[PDB]
């Protein structure tokens, strides 16, 4: 019976498809590790896929995955138990050390480029033709932290040029230096920008960027991780 | 409390006229207008659009399909616009009766117009498919969109072309009408012994439900990690970031396994492809090989 | 037992209940208070199904079915063999799903991510609860809920639909379907688009999101963008389930006649009701 053959054949196909999909999804993060970073005995029932190579644009080289995985940074955490499966405590200030929800990845220390090889994200003042087209313009608004104190003032939008979107607010602090805050972590109001994730005293610790007119993928990850981290680690300073 | 569902502040710069690669620029329109409305949720920019010969063919046929059905509707309304609006969902352009088999000998008012409408649809859809292939090729991209589109075209072809041919008449095809095609769908199941006993119908539902499950999961996940640039998925594939790691670990910790920024899109395309792939198979087998799924299920064969 | 990049994220904190008492993992799985809760509810539920299996007769998963109390019990409790097991299992199921969502919230908090995932899951839970709790309660009996059986729950679907004729004519149902179909279309297009940029023609460089915008502008005259598409998928999927729940909560309550007849309200509008010709004249 043709329908019987069809359904039988389909289930065989589906099993192979799932096997394929799972192995494709092991191209990052595997082989699995013990807590001490050595290879785990149990790697699961799926073998690693054969490597593929992505050719990156603008002379950025290639990425071959799977390949040798390394964190490429120190991780300031220590065991809290004598057996596997428990949390690892920050050995210093987790916001400063970039662990837990304050974590960052050692991404490339160059900016993301657009299709024409220009920096994807620029301050709006250096972005020709770009302006606020709708909504409250945050530039000039005071910035308030979760302690309900003013941490600084908005002095520009960082904009994604190809995707024409606001990505960061640039905030000037009391000392005249500036930091980037992710646009997804601020609330633009009529009279202020409010940031729940950080108290005013934590704004100075936001990682700085090397150049005034560009931000690298490494810098973005440090900024974004730090700000997200404040939701856990600034909680005693967050007025409710 | 900001959730990134709607943008708080829109920015606009010069119109993005796009990447060139091997695209024939003479066939691109100018940019359209900018919609502030759209811009709250997605991109504000409309256009440009590429319109070569194959696209003009596709659009023309599509409109001719639409207008052919419309003219029949107006006729059924007695050319009265009040009756046209009143009975809009009730009008139907119906295929030829079984007597005419697979021939084109049926009169205009008794199947002929349905064949004309269907011809225009056939050309519209297939030319749109070539265009999906060709726009990818001009940009040097993979053909995934065209391969997926083929799985959807499969179900459509089975319903209106392949199954009717195998069943020996155009009368087996779907009519063009809002209520009538729902009536046809209900009837199709009744006549074939209840489609809930068709295992490919069951699978098709699994994947349809599964597509909503998966896009809810993925959409939510990416919005949840958008505070780390998560939606920039191509660069996250090329150079994994904390967005990609937190996304994976959410799912690893929740359900004990996870995806990658690239691999989740393979889950995505296949979940959705399999809806229409299994679906077309289920419909094609109905009446050609299996007259009654309940009966088949009792055997099974 | 960890991903290569995982250890730095496995810090204490984020729990909503219990402090550090259940702040740990088993293999890949995070536990927490709600992990313990989910286990308790899921285990009790499955045990009660496995036992109901025996009171029914069978151990074939294609035969096992736990039916709600008969309509004569109304909204009361029922003996275990005659609906009570269904009632207890439904409490366990709700407990399991809700505990699963709250566990997801604990995981979001530890990872420093938004709550969008458990928020989205809550739509599914509410759809489930519409069918087994809200609708049955509004109709005055647990017996209107669906039975827990692989094939028997499909019997309930056609039985329930055909109570109102062709259920296609439920307008909220039409909208629900349109969102399900459009969601699957958007999922296809999104998966294909990203993969077409990440996996270009042999030997070529990875494309950029600019190429993704360009592809769709060339094709349809518009690109929603990389942020937009994820918002859209979430919207379409949640809207599908919202309208599903709606299409059922109004059925047997506000509207209980043949759904096809609802549409006569439009046809009978005074200005065209009696104009001759067409289908309805
Ligand atoms: C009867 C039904 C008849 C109706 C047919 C309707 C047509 C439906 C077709 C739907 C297919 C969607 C494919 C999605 C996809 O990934 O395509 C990309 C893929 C690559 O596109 P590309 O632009 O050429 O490559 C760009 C990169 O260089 C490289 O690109 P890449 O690396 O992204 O893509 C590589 C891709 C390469 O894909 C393939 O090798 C072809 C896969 C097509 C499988 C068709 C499935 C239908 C079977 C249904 C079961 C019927 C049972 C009854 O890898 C796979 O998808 C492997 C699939 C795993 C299958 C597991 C089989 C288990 C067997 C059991 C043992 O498409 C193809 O290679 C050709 C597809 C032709 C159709
Ligand atoms: C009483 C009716 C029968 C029944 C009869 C059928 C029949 C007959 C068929 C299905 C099919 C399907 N059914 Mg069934 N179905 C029933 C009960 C159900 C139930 C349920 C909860 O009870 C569910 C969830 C489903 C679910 C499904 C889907 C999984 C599947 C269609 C996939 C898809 O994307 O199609 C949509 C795909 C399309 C190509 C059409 C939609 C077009 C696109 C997506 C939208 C474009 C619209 C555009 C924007 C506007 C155009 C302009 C207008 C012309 C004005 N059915 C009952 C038992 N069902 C199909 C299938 O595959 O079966 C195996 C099919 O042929
Ligand atoms: C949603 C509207 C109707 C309904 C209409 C239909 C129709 C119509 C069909 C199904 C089908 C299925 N339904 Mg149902 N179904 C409903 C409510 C439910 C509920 C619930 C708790 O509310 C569950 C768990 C299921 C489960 C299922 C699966 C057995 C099957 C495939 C679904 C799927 O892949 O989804 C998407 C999800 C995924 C892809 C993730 C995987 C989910 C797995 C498959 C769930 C397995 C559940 C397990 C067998 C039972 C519980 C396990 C306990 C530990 C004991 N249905 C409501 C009442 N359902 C299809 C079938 O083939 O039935 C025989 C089918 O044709
Ligand atoms: C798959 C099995 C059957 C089938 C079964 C069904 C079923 C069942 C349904 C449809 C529905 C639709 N089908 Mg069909 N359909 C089939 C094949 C097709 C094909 C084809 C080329 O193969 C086409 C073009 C269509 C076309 C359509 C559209 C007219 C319509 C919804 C489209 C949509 O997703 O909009 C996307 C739009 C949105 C996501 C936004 C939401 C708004 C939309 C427009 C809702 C419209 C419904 C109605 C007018 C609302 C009334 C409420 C009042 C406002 C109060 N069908 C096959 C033959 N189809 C649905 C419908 O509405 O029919 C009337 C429906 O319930
Ligand atoms: C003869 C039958 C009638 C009909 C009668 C009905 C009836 C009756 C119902 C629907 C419902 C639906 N129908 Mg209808 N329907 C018909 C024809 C169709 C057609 C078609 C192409 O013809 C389509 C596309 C649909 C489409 C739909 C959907 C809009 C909706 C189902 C989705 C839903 O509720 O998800 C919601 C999702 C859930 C309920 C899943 C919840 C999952 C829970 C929270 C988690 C479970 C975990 C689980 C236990 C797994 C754990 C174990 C493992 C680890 C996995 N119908 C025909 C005409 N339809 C249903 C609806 O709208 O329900 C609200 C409904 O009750
Ligand atoms: C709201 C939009 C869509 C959606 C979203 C969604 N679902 C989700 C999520 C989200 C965002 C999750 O985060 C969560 C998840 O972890 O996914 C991997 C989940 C989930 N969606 C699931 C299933 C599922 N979702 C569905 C639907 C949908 N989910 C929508 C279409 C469907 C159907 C039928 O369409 C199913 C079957 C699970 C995979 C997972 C939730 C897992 C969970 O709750 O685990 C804890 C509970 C258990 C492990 C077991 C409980 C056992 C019970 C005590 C006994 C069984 C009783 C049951 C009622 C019997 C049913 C018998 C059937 C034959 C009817
Ligand atoms: C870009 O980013 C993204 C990722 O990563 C980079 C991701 O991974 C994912 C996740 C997506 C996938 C991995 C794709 C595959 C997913 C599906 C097709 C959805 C359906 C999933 C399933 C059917 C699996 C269901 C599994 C469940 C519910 C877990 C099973 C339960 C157990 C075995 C026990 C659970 C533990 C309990 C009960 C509690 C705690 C432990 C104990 C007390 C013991 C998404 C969406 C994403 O967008
Ligand atoms: C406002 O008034 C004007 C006149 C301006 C209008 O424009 C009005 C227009 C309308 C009122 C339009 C209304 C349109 C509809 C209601 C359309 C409804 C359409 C459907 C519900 C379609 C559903 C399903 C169709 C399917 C499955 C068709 C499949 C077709 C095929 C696979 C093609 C088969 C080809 C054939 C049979 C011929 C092939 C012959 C060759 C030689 C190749
Ligand atoms: C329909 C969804 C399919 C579920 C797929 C289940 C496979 C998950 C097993 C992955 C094991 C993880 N390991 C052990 C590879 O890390
Ligand atoms: C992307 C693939 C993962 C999804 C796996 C879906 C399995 C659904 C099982 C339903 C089987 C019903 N049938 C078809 C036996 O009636
Ligand atoms: C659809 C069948 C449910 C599949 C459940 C898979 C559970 C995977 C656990 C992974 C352990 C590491
Ligand atoms: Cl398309
Ligand atoms: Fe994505």
């Amino acid at each position: 019976d043709l329908a019987s053959l069809a359904i039988y054949s389909f289930w065989i196909f589906l099993a192979g498809l799932i096997y394929y999909l799972q192995t494709e999804n092991m191209r990052e993060g595997y082989p699995l590790e013990n807590e001490d970073g050595t290879p785990a005995a149990n790697q699961g029932p799926f073998p690693l896929p054969k490597p593929k190579t992505f050719i990156l644009p603008h002379g950025r080289g290639t990425l071959t995955v799977p390949g040798p995985e390394s964190e490429d940074r120190p991780i300031a955490l220590a065991r809290t138990a004598v057996s596997e499966g428990f949390p690892h405590a920050p050995t210093g200030d987790p916001m400063k050390d970039g662990v837990g929800p304050a974590s960052w990845v050692a991404r490339r220390d160059l900016p993301e480029l657009d299709g024409h090889g220009h920096n994807k994200i620029k301050p709006m003042k250096a972005a020709a033709g770009f302006h606020v087209s709708a909504g409250k313009n945050p530039i000039g608004l005071p910035v308030r932290g979760c302690d309900l104190e003013i941490a600084g003032k908005v002095v520009d939008i960082w904009v994604d040029i190809p995707e024409q979107m606001a990505r960061f607010l640039e905030v000037e602090l009391k000392d005249g230096s500036t930091r980037l805050l992710p646009m997804q972590m601020v609330k633009v109001q009529s009279n202020r920008v409010h940031v729940n994730a950080l108290s005013s005293d934590l704004f100075a610790g936001i990682p700085t960027i090397k150049s005034p007119t560009e931000v690298t993928l490494l810098e973005e990850d440090k900024i974004c991780g730090y700000v997200a981290g404040g939701l856990m680690y600034a909680a005693p300073k967050r007025k409710s | 409390e900001y959730q990134n569902i709607f943008s708080q502040v829109q920015v606009r710069g010069p119109a993005d006229l796009g990447m060139t690669e091997d695209v024939n620029l003479a066939n691109r329109s100018g940019v359209g207008p900018f919609s502030t409305l759209l811009g709250w949720f997605g991109n504000a920019q409309l256009g440009p659009i590429y319109l070569g010969s194959l696209g003009v063919l596709s659009l023309f046929s599509g409109l001719m399909w639409f207008f052919t059905i419309g003219i029949w509707f107006w006729y059924q309304a007695g050319w009265n616009p009040a009756v046209f609006l009143r009975d809009l969902f009730f009008f139907s352009l119906e295929p030829p009766a079984p007597e005419y088999g697979l021939s084109f000998a049926a009169p205009l008012k008794e199947g002929g117009l349905w064949l004309i409408a269907s011809f225009f649809m056939f050309v519209a859809v297939w030319s749109w498919w070539g265009r999906t292939y060709l726009r990818a090729q001009a940009l040097g991209m993979g053909k995934h969109t065209a391969w997926w589109f083929l799985s959807a075209i499969w179900l459509w072809m089975v319903l209106g072309f392949i199954r009717p041919i195998l069943m020996g008449s155009w009368s087996e095809a779907v009519p063009y009408g809002i209520f009538s095609h729902l009536d046809w769908t209900n009837n199709f199941s009744l006549v074939h012994g209840n489609l809930f006993y068709n295992p490919f119908h069951g699978l098709s539902i699994a994947f349809l439900y599964g597509s909503a499950l998966l896009f809810a999961m993925h959409g939510a996940t990416i919005l949840a990690v958008s505070r780390f640039g998560g939606e920039r998925e191509l660069e996250q594939i090329a150079d994994r970031g904390t967005a990609a790691e937190r996304a994976a670990l959410f799912w690893r910790w929740t359900m004990g396994f996870n995806a990658t920024m690239e691999g989740i899109h393979r889950w995505a395309i296949w979940m959705a492809v399999l809806v229409t792939l299994t679906g077309g198979i289920g419909i094609l087998l109905s009446g050609t090989v299996v007259d009654n799924w309940y009966v088949w299920g009792q055997n099974h064969g | 037992a960890l991903l290569s990049f995982e250890r730095k994220y496995r810090v204490p904190g984020g729990t909503l209940v219990g402090g550090n008492l259940f702040d740990f993992w088993v293999g890949p799985f995070y536990v927490g208070f709600f992990g313990v809760a989910t286990f308790f509810f899921a285990a009790l539920g499955i045990i009660l199904i496995a036992w109901s299996a025996v009171l029914q007769g069978t151990w074939n998963p294609q035969l096992i079915s736990v039916y709600p109390p008969a309509l004569e019990y109304g909204l009361g409790g029922a003996p275990l063999a005659k609906g009570g097991l269904w009632q207890i299992i439904t409490i366990c199921a709700t407990g399991a799903f809700v505990s699963w969502a709250l566990r997801e919230v604990e995981i979001c908090r530890k990872l420093g991510i938004g709550y969008h995932i458990p928020f989205a899951f809550a739509f599914a839970i509410l759809a489930y609860l519409t069918l087994v709790l809200f609708r049955p309660v509004m109709m005055g009996a647990w017996g209107y809920a669906f039975p827990y059986g692989i094939w028997t729950h499909l019997d309930w679907v056609s039985n329930t639909g055909y109570t109102y004729g062709n259920f296609h004519y439920n307008p909220a149902h039409m909208i629900a379907i349109s969102f399900f179909f459009t969601n699957a279309l958007a999922l296809a297009l999104h998966g294909a688009l990203v993969l077409s940029a990440a996996n270009p023609e042999k030997g070529k460089e990875m494309r950029t999101p600019d190429h993704e915008d360009t592809f769709f502008r060339d094709l349809v005259g518009y690109s929603i963008g990389t942020l937009g598409i994820h918002r859209l998928g979430l919207l379409l999927s949640l809207s599908a389930v919202f309208f599903s729940a709606l299409c059922m909560i109004i059925t047997g309550t506000i509207w209980f006649d043949q759904w096809v007849d609802w549409w006569q309200w439009w046809v009978k509008l005074p200005w065209w009701a009696n104009i001759p010709g067409g289908i309805n004249g």
